[PDB]
């Protein structure tokens, strides 16, 4: 998948 | 409560992993018509992404497992009602962080980063109601997304140094916006591309902290441009 | 809603990992008082154990977490109410897995494996609520566990073969009730250990596939011995 | 900690 921030746990 | 209470417990929530507590402890904050620190900022991003991310995580499988079923099949109707469920819940988790950043959030922002930081947000959240929205209602948050990643492009362009953390999160998340929305992989890539490159250049400037989060995203960007590049 | 399409309903549920709404469906399913099949009893487990397991594990964080505060700390009685309020979610939990067990799921088994199946749920949910009991309540509780994992293990022992994956569960959980719950790593190995042992002397019996879901848990409980007896 | 079945996932 395409990386975006911020990040899910 | 008082704020450094919520603060407290919005923490206590983020190490719990409880985050529709920590959500409501930084809404909480934010509604209380004070401009956020950093770290406030961070707590209420960080929040609704994770309240959030459950409802696309559970859209795109719910989704993926409508496609491969039958037209004709009978249970067809019980996935596409399942699937409008949760995308009433995540419609509703974006009105609520779309809400707060345009009555308290983007309106009482005082210096450029915050309101980078804002616009971004408003840019993200406008962009997972793109992800599930069909027609018209496609067309206006594509508009809206963009509108908030342009301004804060231009904005951190004229007043961030490009390895300045928000202002690369924000050319990470546009990027991705050209690549996945706007269907454009060319322009997702000059995007990430050039946000990484002209970042290189003022790496011996930053500090440990920040040189952290700036080298991070920048292995991001080019994981995104590693991935869309083949 | 009808059971067929429950079970579709909790099966796609599952694959989104919206676990309250798998458990949801299988209570619904559990209420209209069929006895379950072996994969609906494993849809009910999982669900529940989904559901159950986010408050544990947010209220071994907070209560590691106060153990760590200072008790003359002004912070601390947020951090004690916030424990309480997740240790009344995981109460509520519990309470609803165990109503199900006792008003339909024991009270209708017409087999030995689904009463040793049920029973074992009995005492881990009796389990989880003696983790976080304090004082007489916890005497009873833990009573109440020992007392379900028991019969279960009379059972199992009288009417399974020692390499069933139900028995090998029973005993692995029942171990470790011994070994977190009453304090006995002793009784707690030897459990374990007789339980293994016996396994391996008939393995050779099964087919491959049987051969694969008894050596999975018998080497879950090979793992607790080497913890314990570490 | 010590390991039980079911997990969660
Ligand atoms: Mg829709
Ligand atoms: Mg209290
Ligand atoms: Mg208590």
């Amino acid at each position: 998948y395409s990386n975006t921030l911020p990040v899910r746990k | 409560m008082e704020k450094t209470e919520l603060i407290q417990k919005a923490k206590l929530a983020e190490q719990a992993e409880r985050y529709d507590d920590m959500a409501t402890c930084m809404k909480a904050v934010t509604e209380q018509g004070a401009e956020l620190s950093n770290e406030e900022r961070n707590l209420l991003s960080v929040a609704y992404k994770n309240v959030v991310g459950g409802r696309r995580s559970a859209w795109r499988v719910i989704s993926s497992i409508e496609q491969k079923t039958d037209t004709s099949d009978k249970k067809l109707q019980l996935i596409k009602d399942y699937r409008e469920k949760v995308e009433s819940e995540l419609r509703s988790i974006c009105t609520t962080v779309l809400e707060l950043l345009d009555k308290y959030l983007i309106a009482n922002a005082t210096n450029p980063e915050s309101k980078v930081f804002y616009l971004k947000m408003k840019g993200d959240y406008f962009r997972y109601l793109a992800e599930v929205a069909c027609g018209d209602d496609r067309k206006q948050t594509i508009d809206n997304s963009q509108g908030a990643y342009q301004e804060a492009f231009d904005i951190s362009k004229k007043e961030m140094q490009p390895t300045h953390p928000i202002r690369l999160g924000l050319a990470l998340n546009f990027s991705v916006f050209y690549y996945e929305i706007l269907n454009n992989p060319e322009l997702a890539c000059t995007l990430a591309k050039t946000a990484f490159d002209e970042a290189i250049a003022e790496l011996d400037t930053l500090n440990e902290d920040s040189y952290k989060d700036s080298t991070l995203i920048m292995q991001l960007l080019r994981d995104n441009l590693t991935l869309w590049t083949s």
